[PDB]
């Protein structure tokens, strides 16, 4: 398969750097996402700080509105006032009195008749309680008839005080004085002129013995009587008149001392809530909404969300976002893995430098070892016992095997040699030599004729026996 | 080539899956891009609604500070009704209050009402009433007659009853005098009346700027609280309130000392020491493994030299060379057939040297031309000595 | 010996031990066999493993607690969102609108309830932030009518959002759903979870074979030099003891051997030759041989001189 | 070796309780591994613990969190939400199981994405680092049963080699022997083959006195008389 398969591996090795480039294309459209997110956190709190102040508006709206009914109810008794004072420093011409006149005429004024009113109603009172002290005795049953025309008398009262003004009722009080007073010059008058005379000329302007003696003794009694009701009456204006004086140094003591401190303090209190929503408004648009999102993580301590170590990487406009992307960085964490996995991994990273730390340690060792065991393993050095090999290899084809061609040469010719030996040993023992001569004759035989006579002879001499050899 | 097959149509799979998940990626992105967009239009936006409540808030401020710039022109207008003379500037002003009013003037025509009231009851009655009936302080105070003081009978009933009249009159005026006082003492009460209801007034009213007010102490306080605020720049300080950094710190550093030198740029600096740290101990053990690689592909070819050296071609430990071992079994077989020619040799040789020892007549065969040659006579004597022992031919 | 070197190996990867350790020591051995249940495979000991686990778990029931609400409030973040941008379009129904314009400001409302509400219980003693409460907050939120018209509303477009997030999430782990049938997509919605889980699960497998395989190349890297150093040392063994020594001797012993035969087997060759020519070659047979010799040259001349003329 | 061995003997009580220790045997060796094993094991000790005690703050600060989302809806949206149909909460189920998970920060699709990514990116190249690993194992697991032949060829080899040796060897003892004698005859054979050459050419003795020249003498001597004649 193998050409199948180096095609197919080609493949792979293209597909791989494939993948690669799109994961690459990933990778960059995934940190621009993750550049790219949703905090819409500072929108949002600017939407809330606009709620927080419509709500804030309407509340101290509320409080205006509070101050606004304060103003009216104050500006309702100036308005009162104003009119009453104004009212009081016009002239009030009253009904004349020269007592030389009667064809005199100016009208009574109001305060006038309602005043000369309600003091005539309180005459007539005055005058029943006078009435009954003559006919002496104080009779039950016109008590209740009494509070009654009290009530008339306070009620008149009541009204002359509300629509009158004081100056103008005093200076009708004032007037009623003088013209009681005028009725007394008159009668003053009239009997003064009398005393340089006689005082029988009295008896021109209001004007048996035993009994007549009586008559007079009677009538003591009852000019008594009549004396006593004015030493009660004369004692009881006196105590009536003090009375009016102590009720006004009374009354203009409490206006001074009650009433006169009260400006100075509504200053102090003014200015303090002069800008108050100025000063909030200010502080409020320093302020940080999540800050004022406040958890509680004991059921009891409320502390800001912000400063919970979970929240620091959500929101991107938080100042520890800086820290936080940092620590993920450095102990190597990807851009969405949760809080809580930075400090497992981190136990992880001193695991892991623990298990690089040993396999170095493992392999230098095992470096170490076979580097020892090369050194006492090598006597000599393998590169010497290589060159010896190849030494003592050209030494056998260049000195042994020649040596051993040249000795397989010499027994060869030794052999050879052999041979030639036993040639000389036939030589020796057939001597050949003897059928050399052609013809020679000494003693007129050849040397065949001799041999032939020996070998004749040496039969003879056998035949003879019965030998052979 | 069947896990091949399969990993070529998984890693095919992964490239149509990262071909479908890039296009939404980019689709996702651009609209993520849109959103970045309008984010920012959000926070303008939201910041103008702000700044129209803000606005409306201006108002609210302005209204309220003439709320209570009237309350204090409303309560300085209403002391000035509270107000006895110190004018002579104005002689055109009179005071309201009864009690703020001269009423020296009043109580003086009273006096002088009195005081012809007075000088009447001592000028008509008899003498003898002089003991006190004078007045002034308010004028003042009648004591009782002598009353007294036919014809003479007749003339002292008419003078009695001259002043039976007479006092009379003197009781209506007192009592018209009285009611008047009547009316004015009830005049103070119904004033101090008006007075204490400005005093209550003005008390509930200045309460509710005092209670809003503590409101407000309170409330600016609490916006200025500085944890509230928005943010400093960060620390280069491990924040203490975070329990979290420290144990981070703690961590990595091995430290479970209190320090003082607990810095956010430490931190830093330790985290990054350790991912450095765990690169460096996995470069070394790179570095580690080549120096191991090495030491292995020396040995090895070490290995294939020895075993290649030794070897003649793979066969067997061949030590000898095939020339040389050849050689010497092939001298040797020579060796083996020239002791065979040696053999040969001697064993003709001695079978020879046995036959001149055997056969004295055959040494002599071999010696007849020796004879010849040397003496004529001699091979004579000895050819004719071997005929003379056992007769020889003739002829005559 | 070899049992007890894998387990601890396996267990704990942190020492550098051999065979020849737990030779020298027997009892070492038994004690590093029992220390492992001790640890655990994590070198964390076995209390500490337990209660890692338990807070992990613990830790992830509260964690889905949060994630069910997070998901309705992402969801709610998610359609405001969308509903706002399509209002500034132009492309926005009315019916959304009111939807938009309540859900919002029903956000917003309980963003701003929530700052106030307080996991204490204020005293009367203590201002509230800007003096206002929840109720000041509900004044301004649209008319009743109109906020439980959303709410009704709200169960229909939560469904289709969650199904559309669901959907997303499928879309986006398996592309392969988004050709399929509506069936079968709703199978593969089933699947989503636990097929995420099972690719997580097998990474972390792949993780705990790497290591595996890793120490055991390593272990096998520990035995093959040494094996590669014993048969060099027979090679060398072969080559010094036995070429270099034995065989030189062999050789120079047997090259000498063969020659020393050789010359001495024709020396005596030569003695017999020589002893031969004694018997043969005496000097009377010489003068004689001399005689004969002289007479054939003789005779020889006789006929030279006849032939030349 | 003191220190050493009282913190060992501290950290093994740890392991063991007020319990015996193992009897085992001492050295310098078994000290220093043991050391190592104490110092990972304690390392790892504080690590777990200062783990844990962030991983309970987390969750109570999760949970807090959690009620802090509840109470927001419950508010905001009403009961409604709460409310959904059972492919609703399916849907929702698998939302949240999918974000559990891959330990997401959050529910939003910008880390979701990454997360499909990433998990798919790392599981094949584990999966990938893993099959050529394997394939890499096994080639060095012929490599040494390669070599582990070769480590038996070799020892029958030489085996066989050295019984050769040990053949030649003790046939070198015996030529060793053979040739010191076969030296020795060489110088006896040679004073023999002097003494006998000495009388020899004394003697007279010459190539054309032998029988071969001299039966070579007679027969040119027939031939030549032949030509003679012609």
């Amino acid at each position: 398969q193998q050409q199948r398969r180096k095609q197919l591996c080609k493949e792979i090795l293209e597909l791989r750097a494939e993948l690669h480039h799109l994961q690459e294309q990933i990778q960059t459209a995934e940190r621009e996402i993750v550049g790219q997110d949703l905090n819409c956190e500072r929108a949002q709190d600017l939407c809330r700080r606009s709620l927080l102040l419509r709500a804030f508006n309407k509340k101290r709206e509320e409080e205006c509105e509070a101050l606004c009914q304060s103003n009216k109810k104050i500006q309702y008794r100036c308005e009162q006032l104003q009119e009453i004072r104004r009212a009081s420093q016009r002239e009030v011409m009253f009904s004349a009195v020269d007592p030389d006149l009667s064809s005199s005429t100016f009208l009574e004024p109001e305060v006038l008749r309602d005043v000369r009113e309600v003091c005539k109603l309180r005459f007539k009172f005055l005058r029943s309680l006078h009435d009954d002290s003559i006919s002496s005795s104080v009779h039950p049953g016109k008590e209740d008839l009494r509070s009654l025309s009290h009530q008339q008398w306070m009620s008149m009262a009541e009204k002359v005080w509300n629509t009158h003004t004081p100056n103008h009722i005093l200076a009708a009080l004032e007037r009623l004085t003088l013209n009681s007073t005028q009725e007394l010059k008159k009668l003053q008058f009239s009997q003064a002129a009398d005393l340089s005379k006689g005082p029988s000329c009295q008896l021109k302007e209001f004007s048996l013995l035993q009994q007549q003696q009586q008559n007079i003794q009677e009538a003591c009694l009852l000019l008594d009587k009549k004396q006593k009701h004015i030493q009660i009456l004369i004692k009881g204006n006196s105590s009536s008149k003090s009375q009016i004086r102590r009720s006004s140094v009374e009354a203009q003591k409490y206006v001074q001392d009650k009433l006169l401190p009260w400006p100075q303090e509504i200053i102090q209190e003014s200015q303090r809530l002069q800008d108050s929503i100025q000063k909030e408004v200010k502080h409020f648009s320093a302020i940080c909404l999540p800050a004022l999102l406040k958890v509680s993580t004991d059921g009891f301590n409320l502390l800001p969300s912000r400063e919970l170590s979970i929240n620091r990487m959500s929101n991107t406009h938080a100042p520890y976002y800086g820290i936080f992307k940092g620590i993920y960085e450095s102990v190597r964490l990807p851009l969405y893995k949760a809080p809580e996995s930075v400090l497992s991994h981190v136990a992880d990273m001193k695991k892991q430098l623990f298990f690089l730390r040993s396999q170095l340690s493992s392999r230098s060792e095992a470096i170490s070892k076979t580097q020892r065991a090369l050194q006492k393993n090598t006597n000599p050095d393998t590169d010497a016992l290589l060159k010896s090999l190849s030494d003592h290899y050209s030494l056998e084809l260049d000195e042994m095997v020649p040596k051993m061609q040249r000795l397989i040469q010499q027994c060869e010719k030794h052999q050879e040699y052999g041979k030639e030996v036993q040639a000389t040993v036939m030589d020796w023992w057939e001597q050949p030599v003897q059928l050399c001569l052609p013809s020679e004759e000494r003693g007129g035989l050849t040397l065949r004729q001799w041999r032939e006579r020996w070998t004749v002879a040496v039969t003879a001499l056998q035949r003879a026996t019965g030998s052979r050899s | 080539i069947e896990k091949l097959e399969e990993e070529v149509k998984a890693l095919q799979k992964q490239k149509n899956l990262h071909i479908r998940r890039r296009n939404k990626l980019q689709m996702v992105e651009s609209g993520n891009r849109q959103m970045c967009l309008k984010s920012k239009d959000k926070e303008e936006e939201t910041g103008r609604a702000f700044q129209e409540v803000l606005h409306l808030l201006r108002v609210t401020n302005k209204k309220l500070n003439h709320e209570l710039q009237s309350i204090v022109n409303g309560v300085q207008t209403l002391m000035s009704f509270f107000s006895t003379p110190e004018t002579a500037c104005e002689l055109s002003s009179q005071p309201i209050f009864l009690s703020q009013l001269l009423l020296d003037k009043y109580l003086s025509l009273e006096e002088q009402s009195t005081a012809a009231l007075t000088s009447f009851t001592k000028e008509h009655f008899f003498e003898g009433m002089s003991k006190f009936v004078e007045g002034s302080d308010e004028n003042f105070q009648l004591v009782q007659l002598n009353v007294n003081s036919k014809g003479d009978y007749d003339l002292q009933m008419a003078h009695q009853t001259s002043c039976s009249s007479r006092q009379d009159l003197v009781c209506d005026h007192l009592m018209k005098q009285k009611a008047s006082f009547e009316l004015l003492q009830l005049g103070y009460e119904l004033e101090l009346r008006k007075h204490r209801d400005v005093y209550r007034e003005l008390g509930s009213i200045v309460q509710e700027l005092k209670e809003s007010g503590d409101k407000l102490e309170e409330r600016l306080t609490m916006l200025s609280d500085v944890n509230l605020l928005s943010a400093s720049k960060p620390r280069s300080n491990i924040d203490s309130k975070d329990l979290t950094s420290h144990r981070l710190y703690q961590l990595l550093d091995g430290d479970n000392t209190q320090k003082l030198f607990r810095t956010y740029d430490g931190l830093e600096s330790v985290a990054q020491k350790l991912s450095q740290d765990i690169a460096s101990m996995r470069d070394q053990l790179e570095v580690s493994e080549q120096e191991h690689s090495l030491l292995l592909s020396k040995l090895d070819s070490h290995l294939k030299e020895l075993r290649d050296f030794m070897y003649p071609e793979g066969n067997t430990l061949m030590l000898t060379t095939p020339e040389l071992s050849g050689e010497f079994h092939q001298l040797g077989s020579q060796l083996e057939k020239l002791n065979h020619i040696t053999v040969e040799i001697l064993g003709d040789l001695q079978l020879k040297r046995k036959m001149l020892e055997s056969n004295k007549l055959q040494q002599i065969e071999k010696q007849l031309y020796v004879y010849f040659f040397q003496n004529e006579e001699q091979l004579k004597s000895i050819v004719g000595k071997l005929e003379a022992q056992t007769g020889g031919g003739s002829s005559a | 010996m070899a049992q007890t070197l894998q387990y601890v190996s396996s267990r704990l990867s942190m020492l550098q031990i051999d065979e020849e350790d737990l030779e020298r020591n027997a009892q070492f051995g038994k004690v590093l066999i029992e220390l492992c249940p001790l640890l655990g495979p994590n070198g964390g000991s076995a209390n500490l493993n337990r209660e890692l686990e338990e807070t992990r778990r613990e830790l992830l029931l509260q964690r889905k607690m949060w994630m069910r609400s997070e998901v309705i409030y992402q969801l709610v973040q998610e359609m405001l969102l969308d509903l706002q941008v399509r209002k500034l379009e132009g492309s926005l129904t009315e019916e959304e609108r009111k939807f938009q314009d309540g859900l919002q400001q029903c956000m917003l409302v309980s963003e701003c309830s929530r700052l106030l509400t307080a996991d204490s219980v204020p005293p009367s003693d203590s201002t509230s932030i800007l003096g206002l409460d929840k109720q000041d907050l509900l004044d301004l939120l649209p008319p009743n009518m109109l906020v439980l018209w959303v709410r009704d509303r709200l169960q229909k477009q939560l469904e289709e959002a969650l199904k559309k997030k669901c959907f997303t999430f499928l879309s986006f782990h398996q592309p392969e759903t988004d050709e399929e049938g509506d069936v079968l997509r709703a199978a593969k919605v089933l699947r989503l979870a636990s097929t995420l889980e099972d690719e997580k699960r097998r990474l972390q497998n792949e993780q705990e074979k790497h290591q595996e395989m890793r120490a055991l190349l390593e272990k096998q890297q520990e035995i093959y030099p040494h094996v590669l150093l014993r048969c060099l040392s027979l090679l060398r063994q072969a080559a010094s003891e036995l070429r270099l020594r034995a065989q030189s001797d062999i050789d120079r012993i047997n090259a000498e051997y063969l020659e020393a035969k050789s010359n001495a087997l024709f020396l005596k060759l030569r003695m017999e030759e020589l002893q031969v020519l004694t018997d043969c070659y005496t000097p009377e047979k010489v003068l004689v041989h001399r005689q004969i010799r002289d007479t054939l040259e003789a005779g020889v001349k006789k006929e030279k001189q006849e032939l030349s003329t | 070796m003191d220190e050493k061995s009282t913190k060992i003997i501290m950290w093994l009580k740890k392991m063991f309780g007020d319990k015996p220790l193992p009897p085992y045997e001492v050295n310098t060796r078994t000290m220093e591994i043991l050391y190592q094993l104490a110092e990972w094991n304690e390392a790892r000790d504080k690590d777990l613990s200062l783990v844990t005690e962030d991983l309970k703050l987390k969750s109570a600060e999760v949970k807090a969190e959690a009620k802090y989302l509840q109470d927001l809806l419950t508010e905001g949206l009403g009961p409604s939400y709460t409310n959904l149909s059972r492919m609703g909460n399916n849907y929702l189920n698998q939302i949240v199981d999918s974000c559990l998970a891959l330990e997401l920060k959050n529910s939003s699709l910008s880390s979701y994405i990454p997360a499909v990514n990433d998990l798919s990116s790392e599981l094949v190249a584990i999966e990938l680092n893993n099959q050529e690993m394997e394939a890499e194992l096994t080639s060095l697991r012929k490599k040494l049963t390669e070599a582990l032949v070769l480590e038996k060829s070799l020892e029958r080899d030489l085996k066989k080699a050295e019984e050769q040796c040990n053949f030649e060897k003790a046939k070198v003892e015996i030529r060793s022997q053979n040739m010191k004698k076969l030296k020795d005859k060489s110088e006896e054979y040679k004073y023999k083959i002097h003494a006998a050459k000495d009388q020899l050419s004394s003697a007279g003795m010459e190539e054309p006195l032998t029988h071969r020249s001299l039966v070579s003498l007679s027969e040119t001597l027939t031939e030549l008389k032949a030509q003679s004649m012609a």
